[PDB]
Formats: structure tokens, C-alpha cells, sequence
RNA sequence: GUAAAGCGCACGCAGGCGGUUUGUUAAGUCAGAUGUGAAAUCCCCGGGCUCAACCUGGGAACUGCAUCUGAUACUGGCAAG
RNA sequence: CGGCCCCCUGGACGAAGACUGACGCUCAGGUGCGAAAGCGUGGGGAGCAAACAGGAUUAGAUACCCUGGUAGUCCACGCCGUAAACGAUGUCGACUUGGAGGUUGUGCCCUUGAGGCGUGGCUUCCGGAGCUAACGCGUUAAGUCGACCGCCUGGGGAGUAC
């Protein structure tokens, strides 16, 4: 069954770029609305749009940089199976700062950096490079 | 824009699939290959048999213009089946045309019944026909001068099976293969079929409503083993075939050449 | 300017009616001390030959490599059939902690700081491989703010 | 330069079945007809004319330009738009490491000149007649390998290709070496090796001589700048 | 040897055998590297030449791509940093500094003889300053030739000239469209002042039909 | 899959995980504070034995536990969809 | 699991709608089904055939071959609980280029004809990216991921002893 909806949004994703897709669609979900605007402000993606009011759909469009795609990696790092939870001096670095880690926290979901600026940590959702 | 749209469609409504549109031009002859250009993706590798009229010699040069076949595409690489074809249904709407008034006036010469019937010939092809079809009453061209000239009056055809005989003298007169499979029956009732595919222990000739015959391998010839049929007769060619047996069972009707 | 190394010297053998014929592998590196670095993988009866093959397949398809002063940008992964290499920047001093294979092309590739472990396999010529991998997919950070569409002071 | 009305007429249209294509072709795809596929001209046009102004700029830096097509129907042609604007070409099949072996094979191009020389200039016939005729038959068959790029020199600066699943093995290459590759594309065709790929009938003999022309043309002005 | 199977693109060889031999040479993108062959081990190659027909300072350029990069590798071996150019006769204005221009120029009569003959035409040797004090020797005069041009009030005339590149000397061939912007900018009359200035152009061509 | 390693196949309690929206709670989570976390040991900056080991001042650390005050994105509970 | 018929009966798929409203996925223990051989009791017994007997072959032939031939194979009701019980590939869900078929639905289309254009289910082969030690797998993954379980830790000793 479905059990992990923001994992297969990044599946998704990955295999959109690997494919050279230019856009990639799903359903809806806030947290993914969330993590998909994220993306957008870290600007791994153009844009993202949701479309419908029973069921929505995001649809993200992909980004492709010289040929090959944007979102070199893209990594769960909470799951159902086993959480992770951070706290803010514990925060990561993704590829010593060059990639983003999103966490969730209790103001909202954010990159890493935005987070350790905050001041407070949080669920640690995915590691993007 | 949809300039290139409209063209497409434009492009559908001047051309249609079967050998209609008299518009591949002749744009290399070599012996022993024509080649056109009908508008298709690529350029039909032509016998030069399916362009010479009854004495043997050529008759289109340069851009010259006959419509070929279509509905098959793409062996591996090229694009047609030949123009001929396209005559036969030249040839069927001249047949047509009798029923507008009754009668259809042309040559026809029936020396001798194949299979029962004479057979008679239009322009460049020779059909086979039934026996009553030859003479209008028990005349009997057999003693009239060989090959003589007087037209065709049509007494029967089978108008799936292209078996159509006609009636050579007298100008003042004036499922569904299988069931009664039992007319080119008896022992040795002799067709005009052509050949589709040698499959080198065959020869595969086929022309009588969707029906199969084999002359496979022993016969073709008064030689046994030593022979390829690829060799000894043709591809595509209407020939001298009769049944020698047939199964309405286990549909193969084997037919013989040796004849 | 160019340094080169030779990695490793391997005898391999041919069975035929008579015997056994042998032969000699060359595996061979080669860097200008900066990004560019290439390895080359000759062949000949005698070994002399081979490794001068070796040499001569290296100096083309070199390959470059964005180094961060004299260690590298980020931790990088890379992999080859069963070489499996992990290797991490490191601060000035510390040198070129790394076994073997992958020792060889670092030194040549003209970085001086880096922690690195081959796990799995050790096949000299799969490491180097894979090595090579990590160096080639490993990007800098003015790449990623290109592919980003950002400065380098938004990345930081 | 080239209109559509005018490639329309030819033929470039035209691609391969629905059976044979190619998935990487399908954007260069319009659509299919009669269960054969239609390339799109409206995408294919502008990609020609920037490939033909890419050779124009290779010929005004004095590039050689080497002319690939060994489908047998349009090797003449292909032989004769490389003459036109004094081009080399390789009508016939393509030597396996041509280019990358290129230093073998320019042996192979002195070899021939010799032969040549022998055969014209020295006039000194009296030859053993079995080793006049073997003599013959090597100049025959290094003519037909190498006719063309025996006044080549060196290697060229870039790659014409009429059809890029049938000479994969130049464009490979090319693509080891990395001149600049320019190729005609059918639907069933690889253009993931071509540098400045060119959607069209590779089949068809009027729309290969189309292509070639106005790529002899345009080689020919870049020589005149 | 690479030179000889087509691998060291050699085009001309601007060399003064008897004192300085420096030519450029250039290659097909291959890892090749031309003046690399050419030099050798530790000048293994170059010391033979060296020593060949006799004590010559042969050097080898890194040909980069057309005669813009010529010109540099012309002045090599040392350190230009810009150059000027024009038509037919570009005449390269060799711009460096007098601290490198003792070893770029070397000799009066050999470097400045040598790197001449390198792009075929000839090269002016000059300085940074030298440079700047010739490139405002322009600025002025499209302006410096008692503005026979357009002409309007002169008040009005200092104001255009500020925000003005390059004056006002056939500049109606450039963008009609940025001087727009300059603060008062109604109905088309700087567009039309242009205009004077093509008018004063043909003006000019009355004075020569006044000499000529 | 072939190197050791997918139960012969199913159903199914306990257990693990759980679509989507709103509200609420605040258990998990995060933040801050307080209490504690013996001294010694380890580490940082210092000092004293001629140096060192050794001794030694101050810090940091002891990743934890308990409480109180907040935060509520996520996970959980409760209520409605 | 294979001749027809009838009776009782489980599942699957499609077509539209209508309803319920997360009721779901997985599953240690547990429970059930589980080829062939085998066991028990009672029936049956044509053919075939472990065992057995004879004839050959052979150095020997407790085999292969031949002639016979009993358990069994068949039925009823119990037990056994294992097989290279194999796709040597756990189950459920999502996503990622293609081609050629088979089978079974179904929508439209002049079915003007065996057809034309779609859209679902199951299924055979080839092959791309990717993966793989390679072989190969490749939208029915051995690719990209998530949930739960089962299992492995050098060869033998041993899946044996207690």
C-alpha cells in the first residue's frame, strides 16, 4: 500500500530527471506543497502549480542545466519505518553546504541553513543535491 | 504553423493507399529495375516485368506516370506492391462496364479450355474461363482459325474467384471458400494462378477466393530434387496450375505444375 | 610538468597448444598536479613496452577535476564494478590519507588533504576507476550556483 | 536557405515505420501516417539552417569537410557534392578506425598515390602481365576505399552524414576525436552521438541530393568569405 | 614527429634566425598540446634548435583561436595584457607596462622586429598609460575638430556631449533609441539632432565639393 | 535469480506501518530556563617541578534524567469531514 | 486442473452508474491447503510396474536390453507434510523510453470487408536507460523508492547428533 507519500514525491522526481521529463505530476498533499515550494526558493525546480479542488494535483516542472538535470540526488531521510528528528546544533550540512537538507519545524518546513538561522531544529525529511 | 497541419491533411486528401493516383514518375531506369516516386517514403524497386506490353520491350521512359500499390509498408526498407495489380483494377472497370449496358465489347481470342472453359485474353493479361463461356452455342472454336478474333461475351464469373469466361464468336447474339469447395474439383480441373511466396520446398501459388496451393517440390518441372524452385519458375506470376487433390478438411489443396 | 605513476605491474597468461603464453599488464596514472588526471591500462609481452602503452593511453582522455585549494569541495562517493571509495576533504596538513590505487591518482591529481577509505573491492584497476568517478562527478560550488540559478554567496 | 515547400516535394517528410523508430526521435516526429511516420518540418527547417551556417563557418577558417554516405544509391551523389565545392567524401565503406586509426590508414592513402603515380605518370610500361593486373586490382580497390581523402592531409574539422544508424561507426568516431558531427536522421535513427542532427529521409534519393546541395552551396560561399 | 603526420598546426614562422626564433603554433582539441611536443622533456627537443644551426632563441605560443589571440602569442615571451585594433591596417598597439615592457620589447632593433613579422602585419609597441593618454585623445576630438557636425545651442550641446560616447561623429549608424532616456527627450529632435550631425556629414562632402 | 541466503502456498491475532481536509490537544518532536549529572580521569587555555612524564588553577564536557515555561511543521491522541 | 452432460460451488475481468467512507498493507506465534512416493482400514485391479524370477550382455552385471511379474498406480475415509514444491526471484503500493505478438473484454467508426481509431485485464518474446561479478533483468525489473515479514555470515563435520 501507500504508506510514505513525500517518498514517492521524491521518486518521482528522480525519475523525472532521469528521464528528462520536463514536468512531473501528483497528487496534492500540503507538506508536499510545502517541500515542493522549498525546492522551488532553493531553486532546484522552476515552478510548481496545483490544480484541482477535489482532488489536486502539483505538478513540479524540472530543471535542466547544461543537458543533465538539477537534483543530482535526492534523499528521504525520515521515514515511516524510522523517524529522525534533529535538534538545531545537530542540524546537517548536504555536500558541506552546497546541497540543502528540508526539515520540518514547528515555524514551518525550511532548508537546514534557514532552520540553524532560526535557532531550532526538527524532523529532518530530505537530504537535495 | 498549422499551415504545415493543413498541408498534412491537404496531403491525406491527394493520395489515397491502393494503386489509384496514377503519380510515381519514372525517375530511373536501369535494366533490370524502374523506380518512381508516388509521394511515399521511399522509392519502389520495380521489375522491369511488371512494365513491358506483350512483345517483350519497354514502353515508359522518364517521367512517366503509373499509380503502383500500397497497404504493406516497410520490408526493412523501401515502399510498394507493383503497378500491375493497379491494371487489374483497370481491368476489373472495364469488366464493370458491361453491366451499365449488358455487354462489354472487346478482343477476345479462346483458342482452348484449360479447365473446361477457353481461355481469353485482354490486351497484355490472359484470364481462364468456364466452358460454356467460349461459345455461345456448341460451336467450338477448335475448328475455327487458331487464335481467332471476335470479342468476349461474358457467360460467367465467379466475381471473387478472378475466374471470368467469355463468349468468342456469334456477334448477333445479344466459411466461404470451404463449404462447396467442389468447382476446380473433380481430378484435374487446370487455373491461372500467380505465385506468392517460394518457400524452398514451395511455391505457394494462391489465387481462387482465399484458398493455399503448394506445388511444393516434386513436380515444377521433369527434374526431382536437384531443382529450388527460385530457380525454375518465378516471383509473383500467373501460371499453368491445377489441383491433382484437394482437402476441404484440412484446407491444402495440393496442386501440380508438371502438368 | 606532467607526473605519471605506475600503479601496478600484473603477469597474465594465455593458454594455447603449446603452453602457456605470458604476458604483462601496466596500470598507469597521470596528472598535471592540478584538476586533470588519467589513467591508462597497456598490455604487452614484455613489461617495459606495456607500461610505455600504459603512459601513452593516460596522457589522452585525461579527465578534470574542480579542486577547492588543495583538498576537495565536499565528501564523494564513487564506484566501480566492486570498488566501492569514500573520500572526504580534509584540512591543510593532514595529507593523503588513502591506500593504495586510489593513493596513486589522488597525489598525481595534485590534491594534498584528503581522508579516504576503499570499501569492498581493492582491484587496483576497479579503484582507480572509481576513484576517477568520485573526482569526476564531484562539482564546485560556482557549478552548482550555474546549475541553480544563484550567486555563490546565496550557497555559501 | 532551403524552403519547406521545397523539401516537402522531395520527400523529407517522409520517416520509417511505426515499427522501426526510435523513441529519442519522437519530439522530430509530427505524426504517423498510413501507419509510417511523418517528420516534422516545422522543427527540422531551423536546425537545417543553423547546421548549414555552422559548415559555412567551418569553411571560412578553411575547414576540411569529409562527406560520409555509403547507402549505394547516393553514393554518386555524395561523390559529386563533395567535388562541387572540392570537399573530401567516403562514398563507399567506411574503413572501421578511419579517424582514430588515421595514422595507419594515411600508409594505406601513400600507398595509393604510389599506385597511382605508377600507373599515370611513370609511362614506363612492360609489367608482367598477373603482376600488372594484381597491381590493377589494388589501385581499383584503393581508389574505391580512399578516392576521396587521399589530398586530405590530416584529419578533418568536421563530419557530413547522410545517415547516422548506417555510419554509426564514423560518427563514434568523431565522437572519440571530437569533430563536429553533421547528420541526416531518420526516425529510426540514433542522434544522441550527432552534434547538429538533421531530421529527414536518409532513404529517399531526390531529398539526400537536396541535403547535399545546399550543403555543397553553402561550403562554397564559406570559402568564397 | 607530430608536426610531420598533421598533429602541430603550424601556420607562419615569424623568426630572425641568428637571435630570437618565437612562433605559435596550434592543434586539434585532442590532449595534444603543441608547444608541449614541440619543447619536449625539460626543452629535450627545444635545446636541440637551440644549438641546431646556431644559439637562437627559438620559443613556442599556445595558438588559442583566429589573430585576435595571434597578437598576444606575438608578444610572448612576456606579458601583454590588451591590444587596439582597426581595418586593413589593425596595426596591434602592443599594452603592457613599462616594468614587463623592458623584457616584452627586450632589444629595440630584435623583439620589436620578431613579434612583427608574428601576425604577418606589424605590431606598436606602446604602455598602459600610453593607452589611456591616446584613448581620450578620441574622445574629444569626434568632439576635438571644431565640432563640424550637428551644432545647436552650446549650453545644450555640453549636456548631450557628457552622457555622449564616442561624440557625436556618425553615431546616427548606432542605437537611436538610448539618448531617448537622457532627461528631455519629446518629440524625435535629438533623433533629429543626429540627423544635423548626417546633414553636417554631407555638409562636409559640400566643403569638399568647395575643395573638390 | 546463478556465489550463503525468499518460508511450498495462503489466511490471519499480537505487533509494525498507514490516503486526504479542518479543528483541537501537546504525548513524541523542537526551543529556553532551573535542578542535578561527586571528585579524579579525557579535552582547551594557563601555572609549577631545569624539561618531560608528574603535579596543578580555571574552563569545557559529562551527549543523560527530572521539572517549569513556550513553539505546533511533522508523528501521535481526540472530534468532525 | 483436460472426453461430453447435469447438480452444487469459489474466484477473475469489463461496462457504466449508485453506495460505504480509510474500513487499508504486512504478519512472529497460530490456523488451513499442500505433487509423487509412503502408511492405515475397506473396495477394486485392464494396462503399466519398484521388489522378485528367468534370458541375455559382461571380466563380473545384484544394472542398462528381453520375457514374465507382485506391492502400487484406481476408488472411499483417515494420516503423512516433503520435492530442482523453481521464475532457484516474499507480499503490497508508487514512478521510469520502446517494438513484435497471444488471449479476453469493451467504446466509437460508413463493420462500405476478413477491417479503422481507441481503452481495460492476463500473458510470450526482443530490447533502451538504469542496474549487475558477469551472465543477464529490463513497465510482469534483477531499474528508481516506501511498508512489513522471512532468511544468510568460509568449506566440511551437518541439516547430522542430543
Amino acid at each position: 500500500s501507500m504508506q510514505d507519500p513525500i517518498a514517492d514525491m521524491l521518486t518521482r522526481i528522480r525519475n523525472g530527471q532521469a528521464a528528462n521529463k520536463a514536468a512531473v505530476t501528483m497528487p496534492s498533499s500540503k507538506l508536499k506543497v510545502a517541500i515542493a515550494n522549498v525546492l522551488k526558493e532553493e531553486g532546484f525546480i522552476e515552478d510548481f502549480k496545483v490544480e484541482g479542488d477535489t482532488k489536486p494535483e502539483l505538478e513540479l516542472t524540472l530543471k535542466y542545466f547544461q543537458g543533465k538535470a538539477v537534483v543530482e540526488s535526492i534523499q528521504r531521510v525520515s521515514r515511516p519505518g524510522l523517524r529522525i528528528y534533529k535538534r538545531k546544533d545537530e542540524l546537517p550540512k548536504v555536500m558541506a553546504g552546497l546541497g540543502i537538507a528540508v526539515v520540518s519545524t514547528s515555524k514551518g518546513v525550511m532548508t537546514d541553513r534557514a532552520a540553524r538561522q532560526a535557532g531550532l531544529g526538527g524532523e529532518i525529511i530530505c537530504y537535495v543535491a | 504553423e498549422s499551415f504545415a497541419q493543413l498541408f498534412e491533411e491537404s496531403l491525406k486528401e491527394i493520395e489515397t493507399r491502393p494503386g489509384s493516383i496514377v503519380r510515381g514518375v519514372v525517375v530511373a531506369i536501369d535494366k533490370d529495375v524502374v523506380l518512381v516516386d508516388a509521394g511515399l517514403k521511399s522509392e519502389s524497386a520495380i521489375p522491369a516485368e511488371q512494365f513491358k506490353n506483350a512483345q517483350g520491350e519497354l514502353e515508359i521512359q522518364v517521367g512517366d506516370e503509373v499509380d503502383v500499390a500500397l497497404d504493406a509498408v516497410e520490408d526493412g526498407f523501401g515502399e510498394t506492391l507493383l503497378s500491375r495489380e493497379k491494371a487489374k483494377r483497370h481491368e476489373a472497370w472495364i469488366t464493370l462496364e458491361k453491366a451499365y449496358e449488358d455487354a462489354e465489347t472487346v478482343t477476345g481470342v479462346i483458342n482452348g479450355k484449360v479447365k473446361g472453359g477457353f481461355t481469353v485474353e485482354l490486351n497484355g493479361i490472359r484470364a481462364f474461363l468456364p466452358g460454356s463461356l467460349v461459345d455461345v452455342r456448341p460451336v467450338r472454336d477448335t475448328l475455327h482459325l487458331e487464335g481467332k478474333e471476335l470479342e468476349f461475351k461474358v457467360i460467367k464469373l465467379d466475381q471473387k474467384r478472378n475466374n471470368v469466361v467469355v463468349s468468342r464468336r456469334a456477334v448477333i447474339e445479344s466459411e466461404d471458400p470451404w463449404v462447396a469447395i467442389a468447382k476446380r474439383y473433380p481430378e484435374g480441373t487446370k487455373l491461372t494462378g500467380r505465385v506468392t511466396n517460394l518457400t524452398d520446398y514451395g511455391c505457394f501459388v494462391e489465387i481462387e477466393e482465399g484458398v493455399e496451393g503448394l506445388v511444393h517440390v516434386s513436380e515444377m518441372d521433369w527434374t526431382n530434387k536437384n531443382i529450388h524452385p527460385s530457380k525454375v519458375v518465378n516471383v509473383g506470376d500467373v501460371v499453368e496450375v491445377m489441383v491433382l487433390d484437394i482437402d476441404e478438411e484440412r484446407r491444402r489443396i495440393s496442386l501440380g505444375l508438371k502438368q | 610538468e606532467l607526473q605519471e605513476k605506475l600503479i601496478a605491474v600484473n603477469r597474465v597468461s594465455k593458454t594455447v597448444k603449446g603452453g602457456r603464453i605470458f604476458s604483462f599488464t601496466a596500470l598507469t596514472v597521470v596528472g598535471d598536479g592540478n584538476g586533470r588526471v588519467g589513467f591508462g591500462y597497456g598490455k604487452a609481452r614484455e613489461v617495459p613496452a606495456a607500461i610505455q602503452k600504459a603512459m601513452e593511453k593516460a596522457r589522452r582522455n585525461m579527465i578534470n577535476v574542480a579542486l577547492n585549494n588543495g583538498t576537495l569541495q565536499h565528501p564523494v562517493k564513487g564506484v566501480h564494478t566492486g570498488s566501492r571509495v569514500f573520500m572526504q576533504p580534509a584540512s591543510e596538513g593532514t595529507g593523503i590519507i588513502a591506500g593504495g590505487a586510489m593513493r596513486a591518482v589522488l597525489e598525481v591529481a595534485g590534491v594534498h588533504n584528503v581522508l579516504a577509505k576503499a570499501y569492498g573491492s581493492t582491484n587496483p584497476i576497479n579503484v582507480v576507476r572509481a576513484t576517477i568517478d568520485g573526482l569526476e562527478n564531484m562539482n564546485s560550488p560556482e557549478m552548482v550556483a550555474a546549475k541553480r540559478g544563484k550567486s555563490v554567496e546565496e550557497i555559501l | 536557405t532551403v524552403s519547406m515547400r521545397d523539401m516537402l516535394k522531395a520527400g523529407v517528410h517522409f520517416g520509417h515505420q511505426t515499427r522501426y523508430w526510435n523513441p529519442k526521435m519522437k519530439p522530430f516526429i509530427f505524426g504517423a501516417r498510413n501507419k509510417v511516420h511523418i517528420i516534422n518540418l516545422e522543427k527540422t527547417v531551423p536546425m537545417f539552417n543553423e547546421a548549414l551556417a555552422e559548415l559555412n563557418k567551418i569553411a571560412s577558417r578553411k575547414g576540411k569537410i569529409l562527406f560520409v554516405g555509403t547507402k549505394r544509391a547516393a553514393s554518386e551523389a555524395v561523390k559529386d557534392a563533395a567535388l562541387s565545392c572540392d570537399q573530401f567524401f567516403v562514398n563507399h565503406r567506411w574503413l572501421g578506425g578511419m579517424l582514430t586509426n588515421w595514422k595507419t590508414v594515411r600508409q594505406s592513402i601513400k600507398r595509393l598515390k604510389d599506385l597511382e603515380t605508377q600507373s599515370q605518370d611513370g609511362t614506363f610500361d612492360k609489367l608482367t602481365k598477373k603482376e600488372a593486373l594484381m597491381r590493377t586490382r589494388e589501385l581499383e580497390k584503393l581508389e574505391n576505399s580512399l578516392g576521396g581523402i587521399k589530398d586530405m592531409g590530416g584529419l578533418p574539422d568536421a563530419l557530413f552524414v547522410i545517415d547516422a544508424d548506417h555510419e554509426h561507426i564514423a560518427i563514434k568516431e568523431a565522437n572519440n576525436l571530437g569533430i563536429p558531427v553533421f547528420a541526416i536522421v531518420d526516425t529510426n535513427s540514433d542522434p544522441d552521438g550527432v552534434d547538429f542532427v538533421i531530421p529527414g529521409n536518409d532513404d529517399a534519393i531526390r531529398a539526400v541530393t537536396l541535403y547535399l546541395g545546399a550543403v555543397a552551396a553553402t561550403v562554397r560561399e564559406g570559402r568564397s568569405q | 614527429p607530430e608536426i610531420g603526420e598533421e598533429v602541430i598546426e603550424i601556420k607562419a614562422a615569424a623568426r630572425d634566425p641568428g637571435s630570437r626564433a618565437k612562433i605559435a603554433v596550434k592543434t586539434n582539441d585532442k590532449r595534444i598540446d603543441p608547444v608541449g611536443a614541440c619543447v619536449g622533456m625539460r626543452g629535450a627537443r627545444v635545446q636541440a634548435v637551440s644549438t641546431e644551426l646556431g644559439g637562437e632563441r627559438i620559443d613556442i605560443v599556445l595558438w588559442d583561436d583566429n589573430p585576435a589571440q595571434f597578437v598576444i602569442n606575438a608578444m610572448a615571451p612576456a606579458d601583454v595584457a590588451s591590444i587596439v585594433v582597426d581595418e586593413d591596417k589593425h596595426t596591434m598597439d602592443i599594452a603592457v607596462e613599462a616594468g614587463n615592457l623592458a623584457q616584452a620589447i627586450g632589444r629595440n632593433g630584435q623583439n620589436v622586429r620578431l613579434a612583427s613579422q608574428l601576425s604577418g602585419w606589424e605590431l606598436n609597441v606602446m604602455t598602459v598609460d600610453d593607452l589611456q593618454a591616446k584613448h581620450q585623445a578620441e574622445a574629444h576630438a569626434a568632439i576635438d575638430t571644431f565640432t563640424k557636425y550637428l551644432d545647436i545651442d552650446e549650453d545644450f550641446a555640453t549636456v548631450l556631449v557628457e552622457e555622449g560616447f564616442s561624440t557625436l561623429e556618425e553615431l546616427a549608424y548606432v542605437p537611436m533609441k538610448e539618448l531617448l532616456e537622457i532627461e528631455g527627450l519629446d518629440e524625435p529632435t535629438v533623433e533629429a539632432l543626429r540627423e544635423r550631425a548626417k546633414n553636417a556629414l554631407a555638409t562636409i562632402a559640400q566643403a569638399q565639393e568647395e575643395s573638390l
